[PDB]
RNA sequence: GGUUCUCCCCGAAAGCUAUUUAGGUAGCGCCUCGUGAAUUCAUCUCCGGGGGUAGAGCACUGUUUCGGCAAGGGGGUCAUCCCGACUUACCAACCCGAUGCAAACUGCGAAUACCGGAGAAUGUUAUCACGGGAGACACACGGCGGGUGCUAACGUCCGUCGUGAAGAGGGAAACAACCCAGACCGCCAGCUAAGGUCCCAAAGUCAUGGUUAAGUGGGAAACGAUGUGGGAAGGCCCAGACAGCCAGGAUGUUGGCUUAGAAGCAGCCAUCAUUUAAAGAAAGCGUAAUAGCUCACUGGUCGAGUCGGCCUGCGCGGAAGAU
RNA sequence: GAUGUCGGCUCAUCACAUCCUGGGGCUGAAGUAGGUCCCAAGGGUAUGGCUGUUCGCCAUUUAAAGUGGUACGCGAGCUGG
C-alpha cells in the first residue's frame, strides 16, 4: 500500500544507533534473492502510523533509497524494553 | 466521503418516481410523528399513491443532478413528498386524507399534469368528484397548463415588483 | 438534559386497568384523564382475554403540550381469539400449540391497519407472522 | 498457581536482572501482556491473573502460560539474625524483567481477550502492555 | 457518596470535571453518583 | 471548537464597545449586559465576532467556544430580556421577596439571609410565585442558584425551588 | 587508662593462614631505613598463548505449557464362574516441533583482564635478594557484579575500584568518606569544574519554539477517567458530518410466558420480522418492582468538525502524626 | 566515666488519622430515627473495688465514655508489691 523512502547508513555500530533513535530516526535490513542484504535507516514516526493498518505487512511496498527500486515486504518486529516503539525492522525482497 | 453508497442511491429512487408524477404534493413535518404516517400509507395503498419522507440534502442534491418542473421550489426545507404517475386525482385526495389527521396549511406548492398549483388551489384538484365531472375537471387542468398558463405567468412577475 | 421523551408507552392487562397500581402513575403524569382513559378502554375490553397485556400510548412534548393514543384491540388477541386458543405457546419458533392461514392473517392485518405502518396489505401481514410464530401458531400458506 | 513438578534442589539464589529481555514478541500465542520493565512475582500473581482471566472469558478458548516460577524464595524468621544460616523455604518466585510476555490467548475473540488483561493488570504491582502478534 | 480515588462514569449524565485540583463528579441523571474524589 | 468557529453576528442597533478584553453590550430594554474574556483574545471586528490566541497561554479551542457562548448569551440578554417565571414545590416554606430580602423556612429562628444581587430586581403576584426583572442572563440564574441552595428538587418526593435544568428523576414511594 | 620540643625525606594495612583464636600474637601479603643489584614492574600497539563467566539458549539434565505422541490416568463395558478382552469419549508429560526457565543444566559464548617477546612514551624502583624497625587483623558511606536480607534498613560480605580511613578547598539549608579536584608558602590577579545564574546569596525575570495552571514544578508506587494541549497516518467527512437544540424515537408490538403491573431493563423464552430520511424487541440509569429517562440512529433549525489507534507535552487524587 | 527502673498522683503539653455538638451530599432515607458521609485542633472528655498496677474483670456516672507522641511525658516533684 504504503509508498517510503529510504537512506543508507551514514553511521554504524550501537553508539551510532542511540543516536538516531535520539533524533527519532531507527535502522534496518532489506535481506533475500541471488544478491547482498541492503542496510539502511528509516524515519521512526512515518512507519509506526502505517502499521496500525494492517497493510504495512499485507501488500507490498515502495521503499526507494538512492534511486533503487526492487520492491520489498515487511517482516518480524524487534521492539525496545519497556517501550512498543520500534528499535529495528526486518524486510525481505517481493 | 460516504460510509455507505446508500447516501448516493436514494437520490436516484427518489429523483426518477418525483420527475415522472403526473400530479404529486409537496409537504412539511419535520419529523411527521408515526401515527400521521402509518394512516398514510394505509391510505396509500388504497389509493395506489406513493408516499415517502426525506432529507433536505437528498432535494438540494436532486436539483442540481436533476431539473424538476413546478415542484422545484417546494424542495427548499423539510419535506414529505407523496407522488402518483397514474389516477392524478386520487394522489391531491391523499394530502386532503393526511388533512383530517394533521394541519392542512402545510403545503408549499404542488404540480397537477405540468401546471403549478398554488397552497389553496391544490384543496379544490384534492376534491375529486365522480367519474364525469373527473376526465371534465382533468380536462380543464391540462387547458389551463397548455394555453392559459402562457399569459399568466409573464404576469405573475409584475405583481411581486409593486411595492406599498 | 431536558429529560422529554415523545410516544411514551404503557403497558397493562385487559381486566385490570379499573385499579391504579397496574396502570401506575404516568397516565395522570402526562395530564390525561384516569376516568376518560377508563371508560375508553372499557368499551373494548369484553372480546379481550384477561392477564394478555393491551397497549396505550400517550404524548408529551417539551412545551408541556399533550396528544394521547387508544388504540383499536392488538392482532396478538384476534390471532390468539381466531385459533380458539386463550393463551400462547410460551416459547418462541420450536413450539408449537396451533396454526393460522395466510387468508385470516389479511383480514387481521386490515383490522390493525390505521397502527399499521406498511405500504402494502402484504407487507402488513409479513409484520404479524413473527408474532403468531412466537405465540407457537405455524403460519401455514 | 502454575509450579515447577520438580526442581533440581531445594533452596536457590535469588537471582537478579541486568535490565533486558530478548522474547518480547508474541510468537507462541496470537496476542499476549507484556510486563513492560522489572520485579518479582510470588506464583500468587499468575494464579489472581489467571483467576481474572478465566472468570471474564470463562470456556472460550485456552489460556497460554510463558511466566514460570524456577526458583524457591526463603524467608527469614522474625525469631533469626543474619549469619545462622539461609532461612526457610517460603514461596516460588518467577523473575520478571523489561518486555517479558506474562500471559498469552488465540482461540478467544481478540475484544473478549483485550478485556480479560486489562483485568488481569491490576492483580500486577507494575504498569503493563497489551501485545497483538499480527501479520508479522 | 463515597470519597474514593479513581473516577469512573457511573451513568450517561455524569459530567465529569476537574474543578480546582480535585475531579469532581456533577450528574444530571442521578444526585447518587456524585464522587467527591478522582 | 464547533462553537469556537461560528460568527454570532450580532444585529442592528445593539451597542457592543470593546475595551479590549473588557466587552459590554448595549441597546434599548437594558443596562450592564457584560462579559470579561481573560484566557483568549476577543475581537468585534464590525459585528462578527473572531476568536484567538492571548499572550501568557497555551490552550486552544478550550476557552474560545466558552468566549463565543459568553458574547452571545448577553447579545440575546439586552434585546429581549432572559426568561423570568420562577417558582417552588413544597407546603409552608414560600420564597416571597421582600426587597433585599428573600423569606423562606428551615424552621430556624436566624434569619436565613438569603439577599439579592446587585444587579437584579423583583416582585411577586402570589407568596410562592416569583417574578425575577432584569437583562444579564447570569444575575436571574445567581439569585435563582442561592434560593434553591438549601431547596433543591430532592430525588426521592421532589420537592423544591425549580428553575432552568434539574437532577431529579423521580422514584414513586414504596407501596403502602 | 596515660606518654611532655621540633624539623625534613619517605610512607601502610584491615586480605591470607593457625590458635584455649577474632579489640591479642605470629608467619605471609603490604610500609620503611640499609647494603645488594636487575629496568626488573606498568599501560597501549602488534606477536605468541590459554579460557568457560556474563549474556544467550532449550538438543541434554530437572523441566515449562500448547499441539502431535509410544505410554500413563479417568470413565462407560462383554459372556461361558474363570482366565481374559472387543470397546476413547477424555486429561496432561518425557519426547517431538514451537514457547518459557536454572546454580547442583549447557548444543553456544563475548568484551575486558592476563602473561612472556617486539615497539612508543614516561614514571627519583611499581617489582627483586638479604640485615634492621614496624604496623593492621576492631575498615566504612559509594561505583560493576553477586551471595545474604523483603533486588527493607544510616543493613552485611567478598572478587574488582575510587574517595576517606592516612588531603585542604567547591557543591546538599558549611562539608575530605558521594560528585569535582590534589591543600609547599606568598599574590584585594585571571580562567574553569562538579554545582549555580529574580532577592536572601556570586552570575540568564536568556534568545527561538512546545505545554501545564498543579505552587505540579520543587515528595514515591498501584490505579484510573469524556482533566488538557500539540502532531503526522487513517475511517466518518461541506453529497450535511459530530450529532446539540427541536422534532421522530418507530410497524407486528413495548412480543410470548410468568404476573401486581411484567417495560428491553423483576424473570425467562425471544437471539425475529415491517414501511421509513429514521429510531436497537436496547448500551447505561432508576419506587428492588407498577413508572419515568438518557441513549445511538434519522432529519430539520442548518453548515463543521469528530472518533479509534500511535508518537508527544502537561495535570489530577491516591500523598494523614508528638516542636 | 549509665542523670537511677515499673506502678500510682500531681502538674502538663503537642499531632489529628476527631469521642461528641456543629454546616452539607447520598440513602435500598417519605417524615421522626438511623446507615452511608465530607469539613473541622476550637472546646469539654468522670469514679470506686480487688491486684504493685496501666491493661484485666465488675459496678456506676455522663448527651457522649476518644486516637497518637513526649529519655514508653514528669524521683536536680512525690511516692516500690
Amino acid at each position: 500500500m504504503f509508498t517510503i523512502n529510504a537512506e543508507v547508513r551514514k553511521e554504524q555500530g550501537k553508539g551510532a544507533s542511540r543516536r538516531l533513535r535520539a533524533a527519532n530516526k531507527f535502522p534496518a535490513i532489506i535481506y533475500g534473492g541471488k544478491e547482498a542484504p541492503l542496510a539502511i535507516e528509516l524515519d521512526h514516526d512515518k512507519v509506526m502510523n502505517m502499521q496500525a493498518k494492517a497493510e504495512f505487512y499485507s501488500e507490498v511496498l515502495t521503499i526507494v533509497v538512492d534511486g533503487k527500486e526492487i520492491k520489498v515486504k515487511a517482516q518480524d518486529v524487534q521492539r525496545h524494553p519497556y517501550k512498543p516503539k520500534l528499535q529495528h525492522i526486518d524486510f525481505v525482497r517481493a | 466521503a460516504l460510509n455507505l453508497q446508500d447516501k448516493q442511491a436514494i437520490v436516484a429512487e427518489v429523483s426518477e418516481v418525483a420527475k415522472g408524477a403526473l400530479s404529486a404534493v409537496v409537504a412539511d413535518s419535520r419529523g411527521v410523528t408515526v401515527d400521521k404516517m402509518t394512516e398514510l400509507r394505509k391510505a396509500g395503498r388504497e389509493a395506489g399513491v406513493y408516499m415517502r419522507v426525506v432529507r433536505n440534502t437528498l432535494l438540494r442534491r436532486a436539483v442540481e443532478g436533476t431539473p424538476f418542473e413546478c415542484l422545484k421550489d417546494a424542495f427548499v426545507g423539510p419535506t414529505l413528498i407523496a407522488y402518483s404517475m397514474e389516477h392524478p386525482g386520487a394522489a391531491a385526495r391523499l394530502f386532503k386524507e393526511f388533512a383530517k389527521a394533521n394541519a392542512k396549511f402545510e403545503v408549499k406548492a404542488a404540480a397537477f399534469e405540468g401546471e403549478l398549483i398554488p397552497a389553496s388551489q391544490i384543496d379544490r384538484l384534492a376534491t375529486l368528484p365522480t367519474y364525469e365531472e373527473a376526465i371534465a375537471r382533468l380536462m380543464a387542468t391540462m387547458k389551463e397548463a397548455s394555453a392559459g398558463k402562457l399569459v399568466r405567468t409573464l404576469a405573475a412577475v409584475r405583481d411581486a415588483k409593486e411595492a406599498a | 438534559a431536558k429529560k422529554v421523551q415523545a410516544y411514551v408507552k404503557l403497558q397493562v392487562a385487559a381486566g385490570m386497568a379499573n385499579p391504579s397500581p397496574p396502570v401506575g402513575p404516568a397516565l395522570g403524569q402526562q395530564g390525561v384523564n384516569i376516568m376518560e382513559f377508563c371508560k375508553a378502554f372499557n368499551a373494548k375490553t369484553d372480546s379481550i382475554e384477561k392477564g394478555l397485556p393491551i397497549p396505550v400510548v400517550i404524548t408529551v412534548y417539551a412545551d408541556r403540550s399533550f396528544t394521547f393514543v387508544t388504540k383499536t384491540p392488538p392482532a396478538a388477541v384476534l390471532l390468539k381469539k381466531a385459533a380458539g386458543i386463550k393463551s400462547g405457546s410460551g416459547k418462541p419458533n420450536k413450539d408449537k400449540v396451533g396454526k393460522i392461514s395466510r387468508a385470516q392473517l389479511q383480514e387481521i392485518a386490515q383490522t390493525k391497519a390505521a397502527d399499521m405502518t406498511g405500504a402494502d396489505i402484504e407487507a402488513m401481514t409479513r409484520s404479524i407472522e413473527g408474532t403468531a410464530r412466537s405465540m407457537g401458531l405455524v403460519v401455514e400458506d | 498457581m502454575l509450579q515447577p513438578k520438580r526442581t533440581k534442589f531445594r533452596k536457590m539464589h535469588k537471582g537478579r536482572n541486568r535490565g533486558l529481555a530478548q522474547g518480547t514478541d508474541v510468537s507462541f500465542g496470537s496476542f499476549g501482556l507484556k510486563a513492560v520493565g522489572r520485579g518479582r512475582l510470588t506464583a500468587r500473581q499468575i494464579e489472581a491473573a489467571r483467576r481474572a482471566m478465566t472468570r471474564a472469558v470463562k470456556r472460550q478458548g485456552k489460556i497460554w502460560i510463558r511466566v514460570f516460577p524456577d526458583k524457591p524464595i526463603t524467608e527469614k524468621p522474625l525469631a533469626v539474625r543474619m549469619g545462622k544460616g539461609k532461612g526457610n523455604v517460603e514461596y516460588w518466585v518467577a523473575l520478571i524483567q523489561p518486555g517479558k510476555v506474562l500471559y498469552e490467548m488465540d482461540g478467544v475473540p481478540e475484544e473478549l481477550a483485550r478485556e480479560a488483561f486489562k483485568l488481569a493488570a491490576a492483580k500486577l504491582p507494575i504498569k503493563t502492555t497489551f501485545v497483538t502478534k499480527t501479520v508479522m | 457518596m463515597k470519597v474514593r480515588a479513581s473516577v469512573k462514569k457511573l451513568c450517561r449524565n455524569c459530567k465529569i470535571v476537574k474543578r480546582d485540583g480535585v475531579i469532581r463528579v456533577i450528574c444530571s441523571a442521578e444526585p447518587k453518583h456524585k464522587q467527591r474524589q478522582g | 471548537s464547533r462553537v469556537a468557529k461560528a460568527p454570532v453576528v450580532v444585529p442592528a442597533g445593539v451597542d457592543v464597545k470593546i475595551n479590549g478584553q473588557v466587552i459590554t453590550i448595549k441597546g434599548k430594554n437594558g443596562e450592564l449586559t457584560r462579559t470579561l474574556n481573560d484566557a483568549v483574545e476577543v475581537k468585534h471586528a464590525d459585528n462578527t465576532l473572531t476568536f484567538g490566541p492571548r499572550d501568557g497561554y497555551a490552550d486552544g479551542w478550550a476557552q474560545a467556544g466558552t468566549a463565543r457562548a459568553l458574547l452571545n448569551s448577553m447579545v440575546i440578554g439586552v434585546t429581549e430580556g432572559f426568561t423570568k417565571k420562577l417558582q417552588l414545590v413544597g407546603v409552608g416554606y414560600r420564597a416571597a421577596v421582600k426587597g433585599n430580602v428573600i423569606n423562606l423556612s428551615l424552621g430556624f429562628s436566624h434569619p436565613v439571609d438569603h439577599q439579592l444581587p446587585a444587579g437584579i430586581t423583583a416582585e411577586c403576584p402570589t407568596q410562592t410565585e416569583i417574578v425575577l426583572k432584569g437583562a444579564d442572563k447570569q444575575v436571574i440564574g445567581q439569585v435563582a442558584a442561592d434560593l434553591r441552595a438549601y431547596r433543591r428538587p430532592e430525588p426521592y418526593k421532589g420537592k423544591g425551588v425549580r428553575y432552568a435544568d434539574e437532577v431529579v428523576r423521580t422514584k414513586e414511594a414504596k407501596k403502602k
